[PDB]
Formats: structure tokens, C-alpha cells, sequence
């Protein structure tokens, strides 16, 4: 009436949680890169010789 | 590739769980005599006591013990669950019960 050893398991089953990728986009930034700084339109000289 | 129907018939109340038992020192060369004996915790209305149990495993020249409280109770039985499938070969049904991990070690008192 007791208990006995049985028989070997024949296999073993590993269950864990797992979600999936997605596409590759690769979206660097808001505003990317180094922006270049740059001439302000027109400006005009402020500056005249003498005479 | 071969795959099986899945079903929970497992423990009507929950109440029921198999028994599997791990051995600390390896396998066992004639695990056919030993008996094992399955001790419960006598207080049925201590939620934290009513799980509490003990598994002994006698041979000729040894005494195995197992519980699945106390530091001899390890994170295996929690973090994760075990189960057993029994699985029909000819249905391709398994049936999968709740089961508790025992891990046996020796015994001996000064």
C-alpha cells in the first residue's frame, strides 16, 4: 500500500512565455543627424570706410 | 513531428498531486526496493501548514528524506511548476497532472 518507484519519464516537455520581432526600421532620430549651421539671407554689410 | 493532444484533467479539488522524487546523490541502482512513505502535516486549518509534507524513502542501509518546507524546501517547487504527462500513444492524448518535486537526502541522527 505504499509507494514504488515507476517508470522512467520517456520525455520531458519545457514551457516558457515568449513574444515575437518586429521589422526592422531603424529609426534614428526626431530630428536626425548634425544639422549644418548656415548664412543668415541677405545680411548686408555694417560696415563703411571713411570718406 | 510527432505531437499530442494536451488536456488538464489534473486534481478536482486541486487537493490531489502526484509525487516525483530527485535524489541529491544521483540515481538510484534498484529503486524497486524502496518504500516510500508520504507524511502530511496533521493541521488542516494552517493555510501555511496544510501543504506542509514530508516524503521518506527507507532502504537496507539508509533513510531518505524529503520535505517541501524549510530550507530542505527548494525554489524549484515555486518559481516553477512541475507536472506529469501521461501520454496515450494510440489517442495521441496527454493528460497532464499537477505533481510536487521531492528531493531526497539521507538520514541520521546524533
Amino acid at each position: 500500500g505504499g509507494l514504488t518507484c515507476a517508470s522512467a519519464p520517456q520525455g520531458t516537455l519545457r514551457i516558457l512565455e515568449g513574444p515575437q520581432q518586429s521589422l526592422s526600421g531603424s529609426p534614428l532620430q526626431p530630428i536626425p543627424a548634425s544639422p549644418p549651421p548656415q548664412i543668415p539671407p541677405g545680411l548686408r554689410p555694417r560696415f563703411c570706410a571713411f570718406g | 513531428l510527432p505531437s499530442a493532444r494536451w488536456q488538464y484533467c489534473g486534481a478536482p479539488d486541486g487537493s490531489q498531486r502526484a509525487v516525483l522524487v530527485q535524489f541529491s546523490n544521483g540515481k538510484l541502482q534498484s529503486p524497486g526496493n524502496m518504500r516510500f512513505t508520504l507524511y502530511e502535516n496533521k493541521d488542516s486549518t494552517n493555510p501555511r501548514k496544510r501543504n506542509q509534507r514530508i516524503l521518506a524513502a527507507e532502504t537496507d542501509r539508509l533513510s531518505y528524506v524529503g520535505n517541501n518546507f524549510g530550507t530542505g524546501a527548494l525554489k524549484c517547487n515555486t518559481l516553477c511548476r512541475h507536472f506529469v504527462g501521461i501520454l496515450n500513444k494510440t489517442s495521441g492524448q496527454m493528460e497532464v497532472y499537477d505533481a510536487e518535486l521531492f528531493n531526497m537526502q539521507p538520514l541520521f541522527s546524533d
